[PDB]
C-alpha cells in the first residue's frame, strides 16, 4: 500500500489507515466501557498501560512509521 | 545612562546613610533588571564601589551590597569576576571578623548564583591551603563551609583537583575539635558522590589502615556518612568492613551506637549481602543491654532501629523471622521506657506490614505466636501515657486488618480495656478517635455472635461519646454506632439476641444529630447515614417517631449537601426484609428524585435511578399517573450511546414499570422509543446491558398496547433496512429472536422470512443477511424441526456473490441445530463427507454448534464428531487443516478427562500433519480466565513443548507458536519449565546455513530463506517472556543471543531494537555490562550504505531502520551512569540530521 498510489500514502491512508483506526477507536472504546463496568480503576490504569505498550509494539513492528503520532495521540 | 550612573557614584558617597542606602538600591534594582549598555569603566566604577562599601560602617548598607553582589555578577566581564573572587579570598584571611563574615557570604552568594570554570578553580586552589592545619580554627571552619557548598552546588568540573581536595581534607579527620571532624566528613561525603573512580579506592584504604590501629569514634561516623551517601560504590568492600567492626563489637565503652547505625544504612541501601544471622544475633544480644545515671538507652535505641530495615527490606526471610527470636523477644520485651517502647512497636508494625500478602505460612505462623502478643497488649493497656495506648491501638488494627479473625477468644480481655480507654478523662481526642477505630474495626472483621455478651457494655460508651463537642469524636462514635445497630440485629443470619432495650437509647443519640442546626458536613452525613442503617434494621422497634423522622429525609434531599448520602439511605431502606412503610413520603419523594436527572451528575444520576426503580419494585399500588409521567419525561435525554451505563439503568427501570405498571405503557410511544431503535442499531452496544433491552421488548410484548403490537415492533425494527454496520444487522437479529420467543405461536413469521430469503427477484444483499441472522438467532431456541425448505435454501445460498451472505448462511446453518441436534447434526456430519466444494462452512458451521450446543447434549456425538475430524486431518487445503485443527481444540474443553489421554497418545507416532494438528489445537485450549482443565493442561503440557520441540521444522514453528501463546495468556503452566525449553529456544534463534536458497537472474539476486519465520516465533517468544518470565532467567544468556539478533534479518532488527529500548529501563546494570557490544552493529546499522540503480523503495526503506537504530541508541543513552562514549562524536553533515528527526 506504500508502494502503489505514486512517499506518497494516497493509497494507504484512504484504504487502510482510516478504516483502522476507526476500528481501533471502537474496539478501544468498547473495552473501556466493558472493564470499567466490573473491575475498578487501579486494574483499569495497569491494563491501559500494557495495552498502550502493545499497541507502539504493533506500530513499530508491523506499521508505518507515520501513524506512530496520530495513533499514539 | 551614563548621568545616572556617575550620579549615583557620586551620591554613594554622601556621608549619609539615607542616601547611601537608596542609591544602592537603585543600583541593585537596576542591574537585577536589563542594565543596558554599561560601558566597562562603569563596571570598574561599580565593582570598586561596592567593595569599598562592604566595609562601610552601617550593617545595612553592608547587608544591601551583599545582596547586590549576586545579580551583579550575572553580567560582567570575566576579569572584574576574577578580581572580585580575589579581593573577597584575601578579605577572608584579614583579622577583622566582620571582613571574614562579610566575605564568606558573598562567596557563598557567588558561588550559589553561578551556575565559570576557571573561578570555581581559583576558589578551590585557596581554600585547599586555607583548610590546612594551620593556626586560625575559625578560617578554617569557614573555609570547610564553603568548599561543601561549592560541593553540593556542583561536583561535575574540578576532576583533576579531587585528589588535591582529598589530600588536604584527610588530615583534619583527627582534629581535637569534634566540629572540624564533621564538617570534613560532610565534605568528604559530598566530594564522593562528584568522583574520580580512582579517589575511592585511596580514601577507602585509607580508613582501612587507620582504623586498624588507634581507634576513634570519627572514623566509623565518616565511614557511615560517606556509605549513606554513596552506596553502590562502596559495595565491593563489604567483605573488608564488617568483620573489623565486628571486632569492636565487645567493647566496654558505649560506641556500639555508630556501628548500629552503620549497619543500618548498609542495609537500608545495600541489599546484596550474606552476613544477616551474624549481625541479627548481635542485635537481638544488644537489645536487652541494660546494667538517667547510666547512659546505656540509645545503645538499645539503635538496635532496634535497626531490625526495621531487616524487616522491611527484605521478603523472602518472613519465615526466618517467624521462626527466630525476631518476633518472640520483641513480644516478650514490651516493658521499656516510653522512646524504647515507641521504635519497638514500630518495628513490629513495620513486620506486620511485611506480612501483608502481595507447609507453615507466615500467617499461621502470626496465628500461633497471637496469643503472646494478646497478653503483653493486655498488660500494657493499664499505663498512664496514651502514647503506649495509641501504639496498643494501632497494634491491635493492624493484627485485625492483616488477618481477619484473629481476636476470635480475646475479645473478653480485649474489650475492657478499649471502656477503660474511652471512659479515662485525661485521654486525649487522638486516642478516644483511634480507640473508636480500632473498635470499628474489630467489629467490622467478627463474627457478631463473639460481641453479643458484651452488648451491655459497649452501647453506654459509645452513646456518651455520640455527646461530644469534638466532631471528630460524634462521627467515629457513629461509624461504631453503625456497625453495633449491625452487629445487635442481622438480617442475613437467625439471631435469639433481645435488641430491645438498646433501642431507645441508639434513636435518643441519633435523632438529635439529625437535627443539624449548623453543624459539620460530615457529622450530617454521618448521622444520617446511621439514621437509615437505624430504619432499615431496627424499624419494627420504633414506635410514633417514624413518620415524623421521615421528612428529614425529604429537608435533607432538598439541600444539595447530603442529597446523595439521602438517596444512598433511602435505597437501603426501600430494599429491607422489613416492608417499612414509605408511602406518605413517596408522594413527595418521586418528583424529587425525578427533577435529579436534569443535572449532569453520573453518581447522582445513578444512584437516584437505582432508588426509583427499588421503590417503584417494592410499592406499587400506591403509584399516581403525575408521578410517572414526572418521571419519564427526563427518560429521552438519558437514553444516548455515550452513556452506555446510563442507557442501561433508564432500560431496567423501564422493564421494571412495565412489570409493575403496565397501565402506563402508552406514554412510551414518542422519543423514548425513537431513542431505543437508535440506540439498537449502536455499534458500542454489547454487554448485559442489550440483554437488559430484550427483557424489556418482551416484558413489552407481554403487556400489550395500541401502536405497541409484535407486528408494529418488527414493522418499526426492520422498516430502514427493507427500504450501517454488521453488529445494527446482528442486534436487530436479537431483538427479532427475542420477540419471536415472547409469542410462540408465530408459525407464519418463519415461513414468510424464508420467502424473503429465497426469491431472488427484487432482493438486496442485506435483506438477505438480515433474513438469515434472524432465521439463525430464532432457531437457536426454538424448534425448526417441522419445517420444511430450510436446509435446501440455506445450502443455496452458500453459492452468493457475496462474502457477507456466505458466512451468514454458514453461521445460521448450524444455529437450528443447537435446539435439534439428532435430526441437524447427521445431516451436516454426512454432508461434510459427501460434498467437497462447502465443507469449509459446513466445517464453520460444525465449529459453530459445539461452540454452542449443550455438552450433555452433544456428549452422544462426541465419538463421531471426534472420528470425522481425524479422518479430515490430513487434508490438501491449508485453510481446511486450521478450521479441523480449532474444532479438535474447541471439542477437547467437554469431557477432558477421557480424551486429553487420546491427543496424549498420537505424540508417539503421528504424522508431521498429525502431530502439527495436536499441538495447534491445545493452543486454542489456553484462556486468561481461570478454567477447569488448568491443572491437566500444567501437568501434560511438558512433553508438548519439550519433547516435541525439534522433530521437523513445521513442528517446530508451531510449537513456537503454541509457547508464545501460552506465555502470552497463562505464564504460570510455562513457569516452572523454563530451565529446560529456554536452551531449545535459544537454538531455535540461530541462522542456518541450509535452507536458504539463493535465486539468481542476470546482474539482480532474490535470497529466499524458509527459516526466517521459525527465527520470528523464537524472537517473539523472547520478547513476550519479558513480561512476566523476567526475574528467573540468566540475563547474559539473553543479551548475548540478542546481539546475535542484531544482525539478523530486516524484519528482526526493529524487534531486536524494541527489545534493547525495553532493557534500557529494565535492569540497566546488565546492558552496562554489555553496551560495548551492544553499540558495534547498532552503529553499523547508521553507516551502511545501498547498492547505486536499486528502486526508489529501497532508497528509503533504510530510512526508517537508521532512525529505529538512532531512536534505540538514544534509548540506551539513557542509563544514569552510561557517561562512556565508543566514538559517539562522529557528527558529519548526513547522519547530524537524525539526532532531531528522533527527538
Amino acid at each position: 500500500y506504500v508502494e502503489l498510489g505514486l512517499p506518497t500514502l494516497t493509497v494507504y491512508k484512504e484504504s487502510f489507515e482510516s478504516q483502522f483506526l476507526a476500528d481501533t477507536e471502537r474496539f478501544y472504546t468498547r473495552e473501556s466501557t466493558e472493564f470499567l463496568q466490573q473491575n475498578p480503576v487501579t486494574e483499569y490504569m495497569k491494563k491501559a498501560e500494557a495495552r498502550l505498550l502493545e499497541e507502539q509494539r504493533r506500530v513499530q513492528v508491523y506499521l508505518h512509521e507515520s501513524t506512530q503520532d496520530e495513533l499514539a495521540r | 545612562a551614563s548621568y545616572h550612573i556617575s550620579n549615583l557614584l557620586e551620591k554613594m558617597t554622601s556621608s549619609d546613610k539615607d542616601f547611601r542606602f537608596m542609591a544602592t538600591n537603585d543600583l541593585m534594582t537596576e542591574l537585577q533588571k536589563d542594565s543596558i549598555k554599561l560601558d566597562d569603566d562603569s563596571e570598574r566604577k561599580v565593582v570598586k564601589m561596592i567593595l569599598k562599601l562592604l566595609e562601610d560602617k552601617n550593617g545595612e548598607v553592608q547587608n544591601l551590597a551583599v545582596k547586590c553582589l549576586g545579580p551583579l555578577v550575572s553580567k560582567v566581564k570575566e576579569y572584574q569576576v576574577e578580581t572580585i573572587v580575589d579581593t573577597l579570598c584575601t578579605n577572608m584571611l584579614s583579622d577583622k571578623e566582620q571582613l571574614r563574615d562579610i566575605s564568606s557570604i558573598g562567596l557563598k552568594t557567588v558561588i550559589g548564583e553561578l551556575p565559570a570554570a576557571n573561578v570555581c578553580k581559583k576558589i578551590t586552589g585557596r581554600l585547599t591551603s586555607a583548610i590546612a592545619k594551620q593556626e586560625d580554627v575559625s578560617v578554617q571552619l569557614e573555609a570547610l563551609d564553603i568548599m561543601a557548598d561549592m560541593l553540593s552546588r556542583q561536583g561535575g568540573l574540578l576532576v583533576n583537583f579531587h585528589p588535591s581536595i582529598l589530600t588536604c581534607l584527610l588530615p583534619q579527620l583527627t582534629s581535637p575539635r569534634l566540629a572540624v571532624r564533621k564538617r570534613t566528613i560532610i565534605a568528604l561525603g559530598h566530594l564522593v558522590m562528584s568522583c574520580f573512580v580512582d579517589l575511592i579506592e585511596h580514601l577507602l584504604s585509607e580508613l582501612s589502615k587507620n582504623d586498624s590501629m588507634s581507634t576513634t569514634r570519627t572514623y566509623i561516623q565518616c565511614i557511615a556518612a560517606i556509605s549513606r551517601q554513596a552506596g553502590h560504590r562502596i559495595g565491593e568492600y563489604l567483605e573488608k568492613i564488617i568483620p573489623l567492626v565486628v571486632k569492636f563489637c565487645n567493647v566496654d565503652d558505649d560506641e556500639l551506637r555508630e556501628y548500629c547505625i552503620q549497619a543500618f544504612e548498609s542495609f537500608v541501601r545495600r541489599c546484596p549481602k550474606e552476613v544477616y544471622p551474624h549481625v541479627s544475633t548481635i542485635i537481638n544480644i544488644c537489645l536487652k543491654y541494660l546494667t538517667d545515671d547510666d547512659m546505656s538507652w540509645k545503645v538499645r535505641r539503635a538496635a532496634a532501629k535497626c531490625l526495621d530495615a531487616v524487616v522491611s527490606t527484605r521478603h523472602e526471610m518472613l519465615p526466618e523471622f517467624y521462626k527466630t527470636v525476631s518476633p518472640a523477644l520483641i513480644s516478650r520485651f514490651k516493658e521499656r521506657e516510653e522512646n524504647v517502647k515507641a521504635d519497638v512497636f514500630h518495628a513490629y508494625l513495620s513486620l506486620l506490614k511485611q506480612t501483608r500478602p502481595v507447609g507453615e505460612t507466615p500467617l499461621t505462623m502470626l496465628q500461633s505466636q497471637v496469643p503472646n502478643i494478646v497478653k503483653a497488649l493486655h498488660k500494657q493497656m493499664k499505663e498512664k501515657s496514651v502514647k503506649t495506648r495509641q501504639c496498643c491501638f494501632n497494634m491491635l488494627t493492624e493484627l485485625v486488618n492483616v488477618l481477619p479473625g484473629a481476636l476470635t477468644q480475646h475479645i473478653p480481655v480485649l474489650v475492657p480495656g478499649i471502656i477503660f480507654s474511652l471512659n479515662d478523662k485525661s485521654s486525649s481526642s487522638n486516642l478516644k478517635i483511634d480507640a473508636l477505630s480500632c473498635l470499628y474495626v474489630i467489629l467490622c472483621n467478627h463474627s457478631p455472635q463473639v460481641f453479643h455478651p458484651h452488648v451491655q457494655a459497649l452501647v453506654p460508651p459509645v452513646v456518651a461519646c455520640v455527646g461530644d463537642p469534638f466532631y471528630k469524636i460524634t462521627s467515629e462514635a457513629l461509624l461504631v454506632t453503625q456497625q453495633l445497630v449491625k452487629v445487635i440485629r442481622p438480617l442475613d443470619q437467625p439471631s435469639s439476641f433481645d435488641a430491645t432495650p438498646y433501642i431507645k437509647d441508639l434513636f435518643t443519640c441519633t435523632i438529635k444529630r439529625l437535627k443539624a442546626a449548623d453543624i459539620d458536613q460530615e457529622v450530617k452525613e454521618r448521622a444520617i447515614s446511621c439514621m437509615g442503617q437505624i430504619i432499615c434494621n431496627l424499624g419494627d422497634n420504633l414506635g410514633s417517631d417514624l413518620p415524623n423522622t421521615l421528612q428529614i429525609f425529604l429537608e435533607r434531599l432538598k439541600n444539595e449537601i447530603t442529597r446523595l448520602t439521602t438517596v444512598k439511605a433511602l435505597t437501603l431502606i426501600a430494599g429491607s426484609p422489613l416492608k417499612i412503610d414509605l408511602r406518605p413520603v413517596l408522594g413527595e419523594g418521586v418528583p424529587i428524585l425525578a427533577s435529579f436527572l436534569r443535572k449532569n451528575q453520573r453518581a447522582l444520576k445513578l444512584g437516584t435511578l437505582s432508588a426509583l426503580d427499588i421503590l417503584i419494585k417494592n410499592y406499587s399500588d400506591s403509584l399516581t399517573a403525575a408521578m410517572i409521567d414526572a418521571v419519564l419525561d427526563e427518560l429521552p435525554p438519558l437514553i444516548s450511546e455515550s452513556d452506555m451505563h446510563v442507557s442501561q439503568m433508564a432500560i431496567s427501570f423501564l422493564t421494571t414499570l412495565a412489570k409493575v405498571y403496565p397501565s402506563s405503557l402508552s406514554k412510551i410511544s414518542g422519543s423514548i422509543l425513537n431513542e431505543l431503535i437508535g440506540l439498537v442499531r449502536s455499534p458500542l452496544l454489547q454487554g448485559g446491558a442489550l440483554s437488559a433491552m430484550l427483557d424489556f421488548f418482551q416484558a413489552l410484548v407481554v403487556t400489550g398496547t395500541n401502536n405497541l403490537g409484535y407486528m408494529d415492533l418488527l414493522r418499526m425494527l426492520t422498516g430502514p433496512v427493507y427500504s450501517t454496520h454488521k453488529q445494527s444487522y446482528y442486534s436487530i437479529a436479537k431483538c427479532v429472536a427475542a420477540l419471536t420467543r415472547a409469542c410462540p405461536k408465530e408459525g407464519p413469521a418463519v415461513v414468510g422470512q424464508f420467502i424473503q430469503d429465497v426469491k431472488n427477484s427484487r432482493s438486496t444483499d442485506s435483506i438477505r443477511l438480515l433474513a438469515l441472522l434472524s432465521l439463525g438467532e430464532v432457531g437457536h431456541h426454538i424448534d425448526l424441526s417441522g419445517q420444511l425448505e430450510l436446509k435446501s435454501v440455506i445450502l443455496e445460498a452458500f453459492s452468493s456473490p457475496s462474502e457477507e451472505v456466505k458466512s451468514a448462511a454458514s453461521y445460521a446453518l448450524g444455529s437450528i441445530s443447537v435446539g435439534n441436534l439428532p435430526e441437524y447434526l447427521p445431516f451436516v456430519l454426512q454432508e461434510i463427507t459427501s460434498q467437497p466444494k462447502r465443507q469449509y462452512l459446513l466445517l464453520h458451521s460444525l465449529k459453530e454448534i459445539i461452540s454452542s450446543a449443550s455438552v450433555v447434549g452433544l456428549k452422544p456425538y462426541v465419538e463421531n464428531i471426534w472420528a470425522l475430524l481425524l479422518k479430515h486431518c490430513e487434508c490438501a487445503e491449508e485453510g481446511t487443516r486450521n478450521v479441523v485443527a480449532e474444532c479438535l481444540g474447541k471439542l477437547t474443553l467437554i469431557d477432558p478427562e477421557t480424551l486429553l489421554p487420546r491427543l496424549k497418545g498420537y505424540l508417539i507416532s503421528g504424522s508431521s500433519y498429525a502431530r502439527s494438528s495436536v499441538v495447534t489445537a491445545v493452543k486454542f485450549t489456553i484462556s486468561d480466565h481461570p478454567q477447569p482443565i488448568d491443572p491437566l493442561l500444567k501437568n501434560c503440557i511438558g512433553d508438548f513443548l519439550k519433547t516435541l520441540e525439534d522433530p521437523d521444522l513445521n513442528v517446530r514453528r508451531v510449537a513456537l507458536v503454541t509457547f508464545n501463546s501460552a506465555a502470552h495468556n497463562k505464564p504460570s503452566l510455562i513457569r516452572d519449565l523454563l530451565d529446560t525449553v529456554l536452551p531449545h529456544l535459544y537454538n531455535e534463534t540461530k541462522v542456518r546455513k541450509e535452507l536458504i536458497r539463493e535465486v539468481e537472474m542476470g546482474p539482480f539476486k532474490h535470497t529466499v530463506d524458509d527459516g526466517l519465520d521459525i527465527r520470528k516465533a523464537a524472537f517473539e517468544c523472547m520478547y513476550t517472556l519479558l513480561d512476566s518470565c523476567l526475574d528467573r532467567l540468566d540475563i547474559f544468556e539473553f543479551l548475548n543471543h540478542v546481539e546475535d539478533g542484531l544482525k539478523d534479518h530486516y524484519d528482526i532488527k526493529m524487534l531486536t531494537f524494541l527489545m534493547l529500548v525495553r532493557l534500557s529501563t529494565l535492569c540497566p546494570s546488565a546492558v552496562l555490562q554489555r553496551l560495548d557490544r551492544l553499540v558495534e552493529p547498532l552503529r553499523a546499522t547508521c553507516t551502511t550504505k545501498v547498492k547505486a540503480n536499486s528502486v526508489k523503495q529501497e532508497f528509503e526503506k533504510q530510512d526508517e531502520l537508521k532512525r529505529s537504530a538512532m531512536r534505540a541508541v538514544a534509548a540506551l543513552l539513557t542509563i544514569p551512569e552510561a557517561e562512556k562514549s565508543p566514538l559517539m562524536s562522529e557528527f558529519q553533515s548526513q547522519i547530524s540530521s537524525n539526532p532531531e528527526l528522533a527527538a
